[PDB]
RNA sequence: AGGUAGAUUACCUGACGUUCCCAUCUGUGUGAACAUAAUGGUACUGAUCAGGCUCUAAGCAUCUUUACUUCCGUGUUCGGAUGGGAACGGGUGUAUCCUACUUGAUAUGAACCUACC
RNA sequence: GGCGGCACAUCUGUUACAAGAUAACGCAGGUGUCCAAAGAUGAACUCAAUGAGGACAGAAACCUCAUGUAGAAUAUAAGGG
RNA sequence: CAACAUCUUGUCAAACUAUGAAUAAACAAAGAAGAAUUCUCAGUGUUAAAUACACUUCAGGAAUUUAAAU
């Protein structure tokens, strides 16, 4: 039977990573969050001040607006048969940039080259390239042969019982 | 007469039925307690865009 | 050309020390006898641990004060001139630095009056070399090299170079 | 004996180093990420800081706006380029500070264009009493932040000498004079035309021609007499306002010992203990 | 090659020794004023007589440490599943996921802006 | 049921099952305060402990050097910083 | 012989921990309304000034391509 603190059982969830004590790097306060984007909600216990609630950690969210100190961010809460909507407001030093829409940024920056290729083949008239495939759950792979020149066997069998004292 | 105290029994069960309601996308398009200044510049332009657009239906 | 200016001992350091177990009357009187001797006013240690045998927390127990440049060498020579320039090798520490004690502060013994009365005092002296400032300045302070610190014998060699003094093992 | 060594690997395990400039001592990072912080809200709009650091030789000033991948310099300007303007010798007086921080607001204006309508102080007589660039017409002037470092700021420092050259020279450094040479005017003025310097001079020469040429020996045999370092930093504040506009090889390497390859590394190992084979 | 400002925050730390300094940096001389303290040691300011002794930087080592790889080991444990075996205790088989400690080999920094060489 | 206790408002660690929630008259403890400074800010400094030295002075008084990742301190219970 | 250091050994922790699974939690995989490009482009503000940048139905307007993105 746990109490209703704000913080009750954060003695491992608060703790600082091993050796990573003290102040914070500077790319956490200098990276620049635009409304949008995509962040991942970190509580810093070495800043009491303004330490979002513990039931936010790991969550990602999206920045919907940006103060002077403090990035706002939605984030989706879960209640009793619903699903909330919950706007913060943290500083810098809680949060983290996402990369949820990495592999994501780069199929459309792959698609993107091969359009700007396509317009201009048009324009000479010439064939213009195909999309780029997209992607599949493991497929069964398909016959191949095996050349038996540099091909070596050793044969598995059951193996007779030792004891290991 | 001890009673039993408390049990999430079923509970998930009942919370399926009618499954998580999402909320809807004017939830998410929200725009109370935005930056003071972004507000402004906002309303200066849909002031703005609107005298333009009001004038030309006043002169047809 | 030799670099072995830069390794000559001097001595930047020299703390007289005045350890009574009373506040007031002594005190004003010991810090007294220091301000004479020197020329600066000393301070007031505080004890950090009361402690009932003794009879002393806050209270103000012991006067010192650290002399540098000219005037350290020369109070030095006034010291070691009572103590006749005979110290014993145990005197000297690991790092270094070396000190002993005085039982009656010669000063002015004319108007010896009882309320000045007889103070003993402690010297230590520490010795340096150029170019100890690298852990002392406020921007990259470091650590000097383990050659460039001094040591027990080296220290000991001063003594019996600038000074005549010998060391004995009594 | 008993060593009760706290240096053992269990000691090494848990430790944690500090930033590698903390570690050097070169940084104080709990006030650097306070000089840094934009607002969020202005992205990537830089802040800019003086740089202010005087080593035993120069005084070097900065202009820097920090990035993830550094800090960037903006401009910059040394006293060792001030005999360039006349002064020859000493590079690091509160005086040669103010020129070295009027150089480089002048050097930076010219650089962004904005030097023709922000022009700050010129004449001599008005170096001692307190100067901030205004608005002119309704454009702002070049707003910098004072970053002083690891050094302790004093009623008389050259951190705010160099300050105050940069207001003069019409940049807007936030301050107060509270911490200038002064803080009246003519007590300030003297100090940052030498009078300071220039009165050692005549008093040493006075009380003993051995300190005298000792303290002051390369200006002795330079012919700086101590009437003229007045003179000298005005027509220096004269010849920087018009042209601070910097200026323009092979140089020549020391390589200094160079890596051991894995085949030397082992070979000194093995010749080792060959040779402790045949000496054991 | 060196210095200023940094980003990564031990491949950057620590111990033992070692190599230049031509510029630069440091250590170095001084106390008159700004300023400073019990002390010109610190901090402050003025300077250039000397020096690579320390710092700094570069490298050395069957070096502690730290960082990647293999191995440890498909061994610990685990999701799913019997009218499977056992008096219990506990532990199979099936379709699966798969650590850690240790040990061995390797590495001991990469990189951004400005000035000078 | 009574007697006993407060699991009745309430905090920390654990049971508790690496999201959230979370039982027992489960375990080990805590609150009904304290503070014109123990609030705000600027600056300077580095702690516990250990070794080696210094008249009385010794195991414990005060001074100095070295090592010292916090093993000190932070009003209070415990856990975090 | 203590004791103190230092090197091994045997066995442990719900209120010890460096390391740390399996199962899980929360994202993304194209809805200012299915993409993209080009040209033109205004109101505020940040800014040293901006043609940068931020918000304004990716302000707005016009052309071409386009139904693709486990």
């Amino acid at each position: 039977p746990l109490s209703n603190g704000r913080n009750r059982r954060t003695r491992k969830l608060f703790k600082r990573p091993f050796r990573g004590h003290g102040l914070s790097n500077t790319s956490t306060i200098l990276h620049t969050y635009k409304v949008g984007d995509y962040v991942t909600i970190l509580c810093n216990s070495s800043i009491q001040h303004g330490l979002p609630y513990k039931a936010f950690h790991g969550k990602t969210g999206r920045v919907w607006n940006v103060n002077p100190h403090a990035i706002g961010v939605m984030v989706n809460k879960k209640v009793n048969n619903r699903i909330v909507v919950k706007r913060l407001h943290i500083s810098p030093e809680h949060i983290k940039p996402s990369g949820c829409q990495k592999d994501f940024l780069e199929r459309k920056a792959a698609v993107a080259a091969i359009r700007k290729q396509n317009i201009q083949l048009k324009k000479e008239g010439k064939p213009l390239l195909p999309l780029p495939a997209k992607r599949l759950p493991k497929q069964p792979r398909p016959a191949e042969l095996i050349k038996g020149a540099d091909i070596k066997f050793t044969t598995v069998a059951p193996l007779k019982f030792e004891e290991l004292y | 007469s001890k009673d039993k105290n408390r049990s999430s029994h079923n509970q998930s069960h009942k919370a399926h039925r009618n499954g998580f309601y999402k909320p809807k996308k004017s939830a998410y398009m929200s725009t109370k307690g935005m930056n003071v200044q972004v507000l402004k510049n906002t309303k200066a332009q849909r002031k703005f865009a609107l005298a333009k657009k009001l004038e030309a239906k006043k002169a047809a | 050309c030799k670099s072995d200016v830069m390794r000559k001992i001097k001595i930047d350091k020299l703390v007289l020390n005045i350890s009574v177990g009373e506040s007031g009357d002594r005190l004003t009187r010991a810090a007294k006898v220091l301000e004479t001797l020197t020329g600066q006013t000393p301070v007031l240690s505080e004890a950090r641990y009361t402690v009932r045998a003794f009879s002393i927390r806050n209270d103000q127990i012991a006067c010192h004060v650290t002399v540098r440049g000219a005037k350290a060498a020369e109070i030095l020579e006034k010291g070691l001139k009572v103590k006749e320039f005979e110290l014993k090798a145990n005197n000297f520490s690991a790092t270094g630095n070396f000190g002993f004690g005085i039982e009656e502060h010669i000063d002015l013994g004319l108007k010896y009056d009882p309320q000045v009365g007889i103070y003993g005092m402690d010297f230590f002296v520490v010795l340096a070399r150029p170019g100890f400032r690298v852990s002392r300045r406020k921007r990259m302070q470091d650590k000097i090299g383990r050659d460039h610190l001094l040591t027990k014998e080296d220290a000991i060699n001063w003594f019996k170079e600038t000074y005549e003094g010998i060391v004995l093992n009594k | 004996g008993f060593l009760k060594v706290i240096k053992n690997r269990a000691y090494f395990k848990k430790y944690q180093t500090q930033f590698r400039r903390r570690r050097e001592g070169k940084t104080d990072y709990y006030a650097r990420r306070k000089m840094i912080f934009q607002d969020k809200d202005k992205f990537k709009t830089p802040k800019y800081r003086v740089v202010v650091r005087i080593t035993n030789k120069t005084v070097i000033a900065q202009i820097a706006y920090s990035e993830i991948i550094g800090d960037k310099i903006l401009c910059a300007a040394y006293s060792h380029e001030l005999p360039r303007y006349g002064v020859k010798l000493g590079l690091t007086n509160y005086a040669a500070a103010y020129c070295t921080g009027l150089l480089l607001a002048r050097r930076l204006l010219q650089k962004l264009g904005m030097d023709k309508q922000f022009v700050g102080v010129s004449d001599a007589a008005k170096l001692g009493e307190d100067y901030t660039p205004e608005e002119v017409d309704e454009r702002r002037p070049f707003k910098c932040i004072l970053d002083v470092g690891l050094a302790r700021t004093t009623t008389g420092s050259k951190v705010f000498a160099v300050l105050k050259g940069m207001c003069d020279g019409g940049v807007y450094v936030p301050h107060s004079a509270t911490r200038f040479a002064g803080a009246n005017e003519e007590a300030l003025r003297s100090r940052i035309l030498g009078g300071h310097v220039a009165a050692y001079m005549k008093y040493l020469s006075g009380e003993d021609a051995d300190l005298y040429k000792k303290q002051f020996g390369r200006f002795i045999a330079a012919g700086i007499a101590p009437e003229a370092l007045e003179n000298i930093y005005i027509e220096a504040h004269k010849k920087i306002r018009e042209n601070p506009a910097a200026e323009k090889k092979e140089h020549k390497k020391y390589p200094t010992s160079k890596k051991l390859t894995l085949e030397q590394r082992k070979a000194a190992i093995q010749a080792k203990l060959a040779k402790l084979a045949q000496q054991a």
